[PDB]
């Protein structure tokens, strides 16, 4: 039921809504008001999916899929079986994500820590909302949103990208990929540093942050520092998801032609446009 | 405005830190570089010293010999004209030898031999640097984690440029050196193999790539949230658990019903990231050597 | 077929990895306990790992985990409900008693040492060559708590020597005694330092340190503990 040092923290207080009404745990799990919110929204959502299942016709998870209203419905409702179930599941998902965060805030207040986790989570929620609400709204239809199925959402990724040619040429999608890759770089590095300090050569004693700084300076002439690295992971992470939302918010809205062609602005600059030679 | 530990409010500076001496040969460490106040708001202000032994110079040199090779070629392709160079920078490309030459080193300089030269320079740059990775750690008596993890990155790179081209019988199968062209290469590789979305190793690899952003967001945020109890002093929190590590475990355990240890979290971390390139490289390595078409392969697993 | 051999092997290797990882992460806080300290019945499907031993570097000893677990300290709370899973009410003043978000751990009563075996953290005044290099120097600023009353004045900064970073402000009280505030819980502005966690009357309550030129891990916990706790517990006076 409890970790060996847990009791002293399990105190009353922290809640954002309802005072002591939902102030309790179930096994390891805290339970906000927002614990109840997330259960309700999630369970409803799941039921609606087990359901949308039987109306499309399966009980197999690689097949089950739930599509948004088709393009013709615009921004309006749609019969349950013809995409409104999706509309409602979306409301339910948003329901559960935002609650999960707010629940996180409550756990933070109880533990007396900072809000950095739920804040970070919020960037993920905003990426999702970009795909299922902000992009589709600015575009006229729930039909541009992606559908809920393990393999079908990949179909969507692929149709949406190839509609603009090779999606690589989306410049914001380029910044975003840099961030993902750099993040995974920093994550491998961070993990291996700390671990190579705590599990040194063998029979040898634990190294120190000075060793960690020293190792990095030896290797590359610089070392960000144990505070820095954690400031950096966070930034690299969130930046990646930020530019992800940017690269799709702008696609189908301010830019809708072949992304490759956008680069023509650079090459067509007066001082070098007409000069001959090179690739162009 | 409750404060967040994202930027330092006050920087503090002391005598330059020349670092720990362990079995390191101090003869090869430079002297300290300058102190960047800019850097200093976010992390450490100190630049250097850097250690540059013989293997370091080798790496830094062939490395520098990998980047002028591509660059003279890019400059040729520009017809020596500097405004063209800038204009067409992302367009230039150093392509490998055509399929006719298989694995032969014969192909003319201007039409594939330069590719091989740059590739050669790159090969010795990367492996010598890998050595550097292990050796700086040995001299410090530290574990070999960094080198093992770096090996995982090397795997993908090895497989794309070297192992896969060999197994497929030609250098034409390898990746060009250009910004746009390596992107084209990538899209085309997918098209020709029946769409990498059907490659289960591609999926795994995405899973860990996204997973890395998830974990590092979690981790970074967690450490910053308990930085009011010294949480970033992770090594000592490993040796003698404080309230920082307790309050962090317990946010996760109240949130999602299970948690990490200060040390453990770093194991999740090293593995999450490493598995991106581990799975990725396998997936590429099997493409065209064993599976011509992931769709097709998928229809039978 | 070789590629379905590869993917099958991988799922197996990945299951073994999650196993290794999850058990690695049980070297603290396990075995699980009931709210009263006794070993719980459902320990979960993962067994504890075989012990490992870190060698500590400055004659400072060993750590071996998993190992016998204990708070090594009284926990002034009592149950508020008749079954598992509810809050435990503070039986006293929770700030004073070190519970809730005012909790501290019974870490070692010595200081963290750098790689050279010196104290990791010193007040700047005894840190050779150390000075503020950028941003508003807090030293001499009045310190203001959340009641908007002045609780004292900054008299130095304690610095992490090897990482060259501010870790605490040393603050003086009407008294003439000082306390450490954690650097991360203060806002340095141009005419004051603002502390939202604590109200002017709670400063004297901040746990004090035994020597004026060093802090032990145990003392850092009590201090950090205490000021974070004020965000919940000073909220009436805020
Ligand atoms: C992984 C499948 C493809 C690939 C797909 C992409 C895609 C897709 C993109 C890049 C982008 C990048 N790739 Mg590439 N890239 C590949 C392999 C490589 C290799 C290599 C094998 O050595 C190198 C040196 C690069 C180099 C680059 C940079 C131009 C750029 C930023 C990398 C980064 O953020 O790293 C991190 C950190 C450093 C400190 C350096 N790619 C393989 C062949 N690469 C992005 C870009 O912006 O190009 C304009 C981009 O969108
Ligand atoms: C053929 C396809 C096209 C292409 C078309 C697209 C399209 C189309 C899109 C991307 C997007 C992305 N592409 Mg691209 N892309 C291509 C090639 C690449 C390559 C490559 C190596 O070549 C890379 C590295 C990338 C990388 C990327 C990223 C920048 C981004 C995906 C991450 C993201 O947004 O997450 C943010 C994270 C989320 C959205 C997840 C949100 C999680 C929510 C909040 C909570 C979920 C809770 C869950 C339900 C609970 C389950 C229960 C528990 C598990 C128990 N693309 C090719 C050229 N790419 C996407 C993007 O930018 O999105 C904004 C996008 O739409
Ligand atoms: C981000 C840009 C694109 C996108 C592009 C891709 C691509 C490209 C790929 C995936 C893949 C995945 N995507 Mg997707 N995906 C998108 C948005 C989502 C959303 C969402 C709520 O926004 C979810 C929940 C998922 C979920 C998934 C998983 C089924 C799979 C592995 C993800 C992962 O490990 O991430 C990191 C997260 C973790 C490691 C945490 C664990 C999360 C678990 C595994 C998610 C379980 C979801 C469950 C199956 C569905 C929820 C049902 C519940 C009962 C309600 N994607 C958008 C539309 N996604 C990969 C795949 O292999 O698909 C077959 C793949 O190649
Ligand atoms: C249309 C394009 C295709 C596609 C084709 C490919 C191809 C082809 C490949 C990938 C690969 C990947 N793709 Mg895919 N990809 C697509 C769609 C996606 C989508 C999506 C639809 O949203 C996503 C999220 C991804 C994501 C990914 C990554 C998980 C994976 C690369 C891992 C990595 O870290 O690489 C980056 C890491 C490296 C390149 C290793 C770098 C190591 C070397 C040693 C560094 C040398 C540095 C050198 C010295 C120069 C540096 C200079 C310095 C400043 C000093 N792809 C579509 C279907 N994708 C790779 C993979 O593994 O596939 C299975 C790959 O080969
Ligand atoms: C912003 C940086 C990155 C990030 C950060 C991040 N994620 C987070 C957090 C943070 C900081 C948490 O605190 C939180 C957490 O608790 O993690 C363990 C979380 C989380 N991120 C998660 C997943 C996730 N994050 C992703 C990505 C990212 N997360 C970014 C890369 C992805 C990707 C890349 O695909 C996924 C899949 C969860 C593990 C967790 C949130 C758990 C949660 O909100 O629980 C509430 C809801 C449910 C338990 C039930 C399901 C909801 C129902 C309404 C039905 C299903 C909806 C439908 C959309 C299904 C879609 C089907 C798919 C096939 C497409
Ligand atoms: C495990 C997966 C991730 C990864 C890990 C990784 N990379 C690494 C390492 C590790 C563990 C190193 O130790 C090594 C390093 O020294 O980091 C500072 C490195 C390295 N990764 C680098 C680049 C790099 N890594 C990349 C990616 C990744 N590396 C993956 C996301 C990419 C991408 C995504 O394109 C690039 C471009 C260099 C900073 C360095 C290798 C330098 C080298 O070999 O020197 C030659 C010299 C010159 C060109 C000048
Ligand atoms: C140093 O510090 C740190 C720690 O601590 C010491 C930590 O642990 C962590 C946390 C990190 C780990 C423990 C590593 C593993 C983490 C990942 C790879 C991220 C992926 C997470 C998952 C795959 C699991 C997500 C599971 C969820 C969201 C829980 C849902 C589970 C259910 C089946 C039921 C959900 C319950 C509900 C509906 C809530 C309401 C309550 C009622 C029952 C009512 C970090 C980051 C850290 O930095
Ligand atoms: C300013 O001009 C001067 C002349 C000074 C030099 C400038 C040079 C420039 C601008 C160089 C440009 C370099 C670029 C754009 C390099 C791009 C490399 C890319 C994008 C990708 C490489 C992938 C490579 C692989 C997978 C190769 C691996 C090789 C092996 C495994 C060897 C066997
Ligand atoms: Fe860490």
């Amino acid at each position: 039921a409890l970790l060996s040092f847990e009791r002293k923290y399990r105190v009353p207080g922290g809640t954002l809504v309802g005072g002591n009404l939902f102030d309790f745990w179930v096994g390891p799990f805290y339970v906000g008001f927002f614990g109840v919110a997330t259960f309700f929204f999630a369970a409803l959502g799941i039921i609606l999916i087990a359901w949308s299942a039987v109306l499309q016709g399966t009980w197999n998870p690689q097949l089950i899929s739930v599509y948004p209203p088709a393009l013709e419905y615009g921004l309006g409702g749609a019969p349950l079986a013809k995409g409104g179930l999706w509309q409602i599941i979306t409301i339910c998902a948003t329901g559960a994500f935002v609650s999960w965060a707010l629940r996180e805030v409550e756990i933070c207040r109880k533990l007396g820590i900072g809000y950095h986790i739920p804040f970070a989570f919020a960037f993920a929620i905003l990426a999702y909302l970009t795909l299922v609400l902000f992009r589709p709204v600015m575009m006229g239809a729930w039909g541009y949103a992606f559908p809920y199925g393990i393999w079908t959402h990949l179909d969507w990724v692929s149709n949406t990208g190839y509609t603009y040619g090779n999606f690589h040429y989306n410049p914001a999608h380029m910044i975003a990929i840099s961030f993902f890759f750099t993040n995974a770089l920093a994550l491998a590095l961070h993990g291996a540093l700390v671990l190579s300090a705590a599990n040194p050569e063998k029979g040898k004693e634990m190294r120190t942050p000075d060793h960690e700084d020293t190792f990095f300076r030896d290797l590359v002439g610089y070392s960000i520092g144990t505070l820095g690295i954690h400031r950096l992971g966070l930034l690299l992470s969130l930046s990646a998801v930020f530019f992800s939302a940017l690269c799709m918010i702008i696609t189908g809205t301010i830019w809708f032609d072949q992304w490759v062609d956008w680069w023509q602005w650079w090459v067509k600059l007066p001082w070098w446009a007409n000069i001959p030679g090179g690739i162009n | 405005a409750e404060y967040q530990n994202i930027f330092s409010q006050v920087q503090v500076r002391g005598p330059a830190d020349l670092g720990m001496t362990e079995d390191v040969n101090l003869a090869n460490r430079s002297g300290v570089g300058p102190f960047s106040t800019l850097l200093g708001w976010f992390g450490n202000a100190q630049l250097g010293p850097i250690y540059l032994g013989s293997l370091g110079v080798l790496s830094l040199f062939s490395g520098l010999m990998w980047f002028f090779t591509i660059g003279i070629w890019f400059w040729y392709q520009a017809g020596w004209n500097p405004a063209v160079f800038l204009r067409d920078l992302f367009f230039f490309s150093l392509e490998p030898p055509a399929p006719e030459y298989g694995l032969s080193f014969a192909a003319p300089l201007k039409e594939g031999g330069l590719w091989l030269i740059a590739s050669f320079f790159m090969f010795v740059a990367v492996w010598s640097w890998w050595g550097r990775t292990y050796l700086r750690a040995q001299a410090l008596g530290m574990g070999k984690h960094t080198a093992w993890a770096f090996l995982s990155a090397i795997w993908l790179w090895m497989v794309l440029g070297f192992i896969r081209p060999i197994l497929m019988g030609s250098w034409s199968e390898a990746v060009p050196y250009g910004i746009f062209s390596h992107l084209d290469w990538t899209n085309n590789f997918s098209l020709v193999h029946g769409n990498l979305f059907y490659n289960p190793f591609h999926g795994l690899s995405i899973a860990f790539l996204y997973g890395s952003a998830l974990l590092f967001a979690m981790h970074g945020a967690t450490i910053l949230a308990v930085s009011r109890f010294g949480g970033e002093r992770e090594l000592e929190q490993i040796a003698d658990r404080g309230t920082a590590a307790e309050r962090a475990a317990l946010f996760w355990r109240w949130t999602m019903g299970f948690n990490a240890t200060m040390e453990g979290s770093h194991r999740w971390a090293i593995w999450m990231a490493v598995l991106v390139t581990l799975t990725g490289g396998i997936g590429i390595l099997l493409s065209g050597t064993v599976v011509d078409n992931w769709y097709v392969w998928g229809q039978n697993h | 077929d070789l590629a379905s051999l590869a993917i099958y092997s991988f799922w197996i290797f990945l299951a073994g990895l999650i196993y290794y990882l999850q058990t690695e992460n049980m070297r603290e806080g396990y075995p699980l306990e009931n709210e009263d300290g006794t070993p719980a019945a459902n320990q979960g499907p993962f067994p504890l790992p075989k012990p490992k031993t870190f060698i500590l570097p400055h004659g400072r000893g060993t750590l071996t985990v998993p190992g016998p677990e204990s708070e090594d300290r009284p926990i002034a709370l009592a149950r508020t409900a008749v079954s598992e899973g509810f809050p435990h009410a503070p039986t006293g003043d929770p700030m004073k008693d070190g519970v809730g978000p005012a909790s501290w751990v019974a870490r070692r009563d010595l200081p963290e040492l750098d790689g050279h075996g010196h104290n990791k953290i010193k007040p700047m005044k005894a840190a050779a060559g150390f000075h503020v290099s950028a941003g508003k120097n807090p030293i001499g600023l009045p310190v203001r708590g959340c009641d908007l009353e002045i609780a004292g004045k900054v008299v130095d900064i304690w610095v992490d020597i090897p990482e060259q970073m501010a870790r605490f402000l040393e603050v003086e009280l009407k008294d003439g005694s000082t306390r450490l505030l954690p650097m991360q819980m203060v806002k340095v502005q141009s005419n004051r330092v603002h502390v939202n966690a604590l109200s002017s009357d709670l400063f004297a309550g901040i746990p004090t340190i035994k020597s004026p030129t060093e802090v032990t891990l145990l003392e850092e916990d009590k201090i950090c503990g205490y000021v974070a706790g004020g965000l919940m517990y000073a909220a009436p006076k805020r």
